[PDB]
């Protein structure tokens, strides 16, 4: 994209100022997808947990 | 061929299902508990199922503290939303408690402040009245589809955020307060006389008076002064709603 | 009432800036109006706000393209993001000099 | 950089301490015993509901936190992503923020009462306070401000209070409850004067 | 379902609260009064006097009032549940 | 004063104001105007645009310019938020239609 | 209450400047504003009806006829022109 | 009581502007306004009875209750014209 | 609202006042406007034409009394409509 | 905090008149800073390089955390001293 | 109030004893605490201020006000001759 070139020359002046799919494949994946989405179920269970904590005082 | 990739599923159909969840939890009627947990989860998740195709995917991954921002952004947004819906509700709780009391309903909180003996039952009365205008106003559809539009001035993206807007929101506290003196100033006032009134039977013969005579006038006089009031609240109810919805518009953005 | 309160501030403003444009030589009255852009309960936009202003000139008294000039950036300077190119300048006779 | 398991192990249980962290780290119970002496300085002890009184509570937090959160930003939230530092000399890095904070809120009292329970004699510096002794201390040190707070918040209500009992003692009224009446002039006051915007600024200032 | 039918609920249900509240409070005002212009005229002063009578005369009002209360309630409790399937929206 | 209350008459006075404007310019003896703002709802996407009908009555034989026409649509227009010009409506004495 | 009488209110100002029409002694407006319904096929719209009086012989112009519909509709939010009616003291529909 | 005091208000007023109609001394104006619902499918059309009472002999012209019939209709929300009867004195129906 | 408007209105007295005091202004009239942006009126003396220094010297002023207000936002017009700017 | 810098915008004009060429002074501070010292000077009594360098330091000094450079000194004619 | 006040006072003792030091017929102090001073002083006729006097000008105003680096007090006469 032209915005994306510019987005290149950007990342060019920070470094400038710093100086078929087979069954192994198809598993992996999804077993990566169903690990990935229990990891989200567990935080956001954390922080809605905490959340109604909060908000479960009594001031 | 199957392949059926599932992270780029996943990471669709997941913040979108944040920000829908977060807010469901918190939006006055769509959080009260006597839903079933279930019946909000599926709601959230039909909403989302309707609504994530249309929208980029994004493709940060779960595994990043890029995900733990998005998730908090997500939080933030939904339940700013809900609360600033639930800042109107709030105010006329108010203002019927203050009408209460001024009845002398529960005269035992200026004697002991936080005595576990107070029941604010006309604040109830218009607490559930104000959910059934709400209701009848579809301010619920308003707020999803608001929750809805949200994206396209701030999109699921990590976008940086601003300050003073916080303070809006924690500035329509305020709002509580000043709506809820008016509803109470179109009868307070008269009961305001109406003790004023006492006041004079009171600078007759010493005694004799108050606590026998002034509570039950002011009693009934109460009911039927705000019971003929009720039909005031309706158009005070739209001017609530509406300074909600265009406060969020302006503040949101 | 805050719509109240706000209002009254579009009215002081609009006074005072039509006092400005009158105390000018050419100028022998002038009208000014603002319409603020407003909220809407769904959806994000804004609506740069704009300006209409009438003067009345004295007899014979035509203004200059500075004049116009001047007057435009007074009364977008006036209102918090006025767009010059949303304020309108006529005279007493409908010519509009913007 | 130790194992990825035990990095989730780690960060979904100090997910656990969130209250902990809002409670005892920032000034949540600041802003939250303030608003519960001003609702009990107007008379009416549930008139906001305490859900609403948290989650202003909670956007006051937010604000007032957003420098620091900034500075955990630059220092720990950007350069994990460049590993230039990361897991170690970084989540310390990002609470370096928060150690400044709450030096700055803490008295010196406090400090030193904390100190001296754990026999940590050679503390000679004040930017090496141990978390240990620095929490608690700021904790009282806040409930104290919070008190102080609610105090000046007291005073004019406390006013309005006297002054009304005393016109109606004055005017010949001796059996009516000076409550009554003064409450409708209390949200008046509060209301006319907008004693919130300026409650909430002031609270701002007070850091 | 319109918020005219939703005030207009609202104002019914708490009109007959008002009537139902009505004879007991207006029987303990007048007691009240009556023994507090006794008092006056007795130059009598005491604040427990006036709290006697009031329980007998608001008592004696379910005697006599109790059975029109308890069957305007409920009446009106029959016609709410009744015409509930009929106001949904 | 009720939140209705107080917009209907936030719009009389608009309405008020822009006719005295009108009334001010030379040819025009005096002005009416009428302002339609209308409503959102949640079973539409754009809102309606605002519309306004002007009735001007002209000094005796005063007839108004190409451009006094335009300058009185831009001034109703801009006065009103969001008031796209060819909802204005101008019309004199006699029913002509001006716009 | 409130919204009725917004509607007499407007409905009176309208028959105003109709009569305040050379041609016009007298005008009455009636307006029909009502809730829309979505996704109910053909549903309908706001609508308004005018009768005009007019001054002995003065016979109303096209272009009159023209700038009433457009005075009328401007005054109702979203009111579509081609649902406002036109009428003379005779019954003469003259939109 | 509110609505039933909208309806007969609306009644009169529009049996005020057909007597002001030339050929017609008296109007009588009768509005059927059914239950809304705002589910998916109940729905019913209102409707309109119009009885006039004409001067000696002054028979009303087609255009005359074509023009009765438009304003009525429009001061219905939702009125389908015809839902509208318009009879005479003599139990005529004009419609 | 009414606290801040009414700084406003000074700080807009003020700076006419200095502006005024400067020999060749006989009056001035400034009008202010945060989101900044000013308009300044000035009437000269019979033929006292301000010099270049003199509308630059009044652009500073004006803007640093406005706090964040970009010069380029500050406009100056005399007593004729011509913009000294 | 207004009465506070109402009165040190007095004390500042004050000192700067104080110094011989200077008739009157007027100090306008804008505190979030900078700050606008208009000076009227006796007939002909135009101000030094030095002289100036001084009034701006005196201003900076009496601002907490006034950058120089943000300070305008300005005559009864307009010219821009700095 | 309270503080403002202090800092008017402060810099009133300054400038009387500045006044009070032999050279020097008036003195004004201002202070610009968060810190940095001001200070003007009029000589007597021709009695220009030496070095050393200079320099105790300076640790006098510095000391005066908790925490002033010395580098951030400027001393001026009546001419606008900086003397620092």
């Amino acid at each position: 994209a032209i915005q994306g070139i510019e987005g290149v020359i950007s990342q060019l002046q920070a470094t400038a100022m710093a100086a078929g799919i087979a069954l192994n494949d198809v598993m992996a994946d999804m077993q990566k997808a169903s690990v990935s989405m229990q990891m989200g179920i567990q935080v956001r269970n954390k922080l809605v947990a905490a959340y109604q904590e909060v908000m479960s005082m009594q001031v | 061929v199957t392949s059926e990739q599932w992270l780029y599923w996943l990471h669709l159909y997941f913040w979108p299902l944040l920000r829908v969840l977060a807010l469901i939890s918190t939006a006055p009627i769509l959080s009260e508990r006597a839903i079933p947990k279930r019946v909000k989860l599926g709601l959230g998740i039909m909403i989302t199922l309707v609504i994530a195709p249309s929208l980029p995917a994004n493709d940060t991954p779960l595994f990043s503290i890029a995900a733990l921002w998005l998730a908090m952004q997500q939080i933030l947004i939904g339940i700013a939303l809900g609360f600033t819906m639930q800042f109107a509700f709030a105010a006329v709780r108010t203002a019927g408690e203050f009408i209460g009391l001024q009845m002398g309903l529960s005269f035992a909180t200026f004697v002991d402040p936080g005595s576990h003996l107070n029941m604010p039952v006309l604040a109830r009365i218009m607490d559930m009245l104000a959910m059934l205008l709400f209701l009848t106003f579809n301010g619920h559809l308003w707020l999803i589809s608001l929750l809805v539009d949200t994206f396209h001035t701030l999109p699921i993206g990590s976008n940086p955020v601003n300050s003073n807007a916080f303070m809006a929101l924690a500035r329509a506290g305020g709002l509580i307060f000043l709506n809820g003196l008016m509803l109470a100033l179109p009868v307070i006032t008269l009961l305001l006389t109406l003790n004023l009134a006492l006041g004079l039977l009171n600078r007759m013969a010493p005694q004799l008076s108050i606590f026998v005579i002034g509570f039950p006038l002011t009693l009934t006089v109460g009911i039927m002064l705000m019971a003929a009031l009720m039909p005031l609240i309706a158009p005070f109810c739209e001017h609530l709603f509406s300074e909600i919805f265009n406060l969020l518009a302006d503040i949101v953005s | 009432s805050q719509f109240s309160e706000q209002v009254n501030y579009q009215r002081a403003l609009e006074g005072e800036l039509a006092r400005t444009i009158e105390t000018l030589g050419p100028v022998k009255s002038a009208r000014v109006h603002l319409a603020m852009p407003k909220p809407s309960l769904f959806v994000r936009e804004q609506k740069s706000p704009s300006a209409s202003v009438t003067v009345t000139l004295e007899p014979g008294r035509a203004l200059d393209e500075g004049q116009i000039s001047a007057v435009v950036h007074l009364v977008s300077s006036a209102v918090a993001g006025l767009p010059p190119g949303n304020v309108t300048l006529v005279d007493q006779s409908g010519h509009l000099l913007t | 950089s130790w194992s990825l398991s035990v990095q989730t192990l780690v960060f979904i249980t100090s997910l656990t301490f969130l209250p902990a962290i809002l409670l005892m780290m920032t000034s949540f119970t600041r802003i939250i015993i303030v608003f519960g002496l001003l609702r009990n300085a107007l008379g009416t002890p549930s008139a906001p509901p305490n859900q609403v009184l948290l989650g202003l509570a909670l956007f006051l937090t937010f604000f007032i936190m957003s420098p620091v959160i900034d500075k955990i930003y630059v220092d720990a939230y950007q350069p994990f992503s460049e590993q230039k530092i990361s897991m170690q000399e970084a989540l310390d890095k990002g609470a370096q923020p928060l150690r400044a904070f709450m030096l700055r809120q803490t008295r010196e009292a406090d400090l030193a009462l904390f100190a001296r329970l754990a026999n940590s004699g050679p503390l000679q510096g004040p930017e090496a306070v141990p978390m240990r002794i620095l929490l608690p201390a700021y904790v009282t040190s806040e409930l104290k401000t919070a008190f102080q707070i609610g105090f000046t918040i007291f005073i004019p209500f406390l006013i309005i209070d006297l002054v009304i009992a005393s016109v109606l003692m004055a005017l010949g009224m001796m059996m009516v409850p000076p409550a009554t009446i003064a409450l409708p002039f209390k949200l008046m006051l509060f209301v006319l004067v907008d004693g919130w915007q300026l409650l909430m600024g002031s609270l701002a200032q007070s850091f | 379902m319109t918020p005219e039918s939703v005030m207009m609920m609202g104002t019914e249900a708490m009109k007959v609260a008002l009537a139902l509240a009505a004879p007991l409070l207006l029987v303990a005002l007048i007691t009240g009064l009556i023994i507090s212009i006794l008092q006056a005229a007795t130059q009598i002063n005491e604040m427990t006097l006036s709290f006697i009578p009031k329980i007998v005369a608001v008592f004696i009002a379910i005697i006599v009032a109790g059975p029109w209360m308890l069957n305007l309630l409920l009446d009106y409790v029959r016609t709410l549940f009744s015409n509930l399937p009929y106001i949904i929206g």
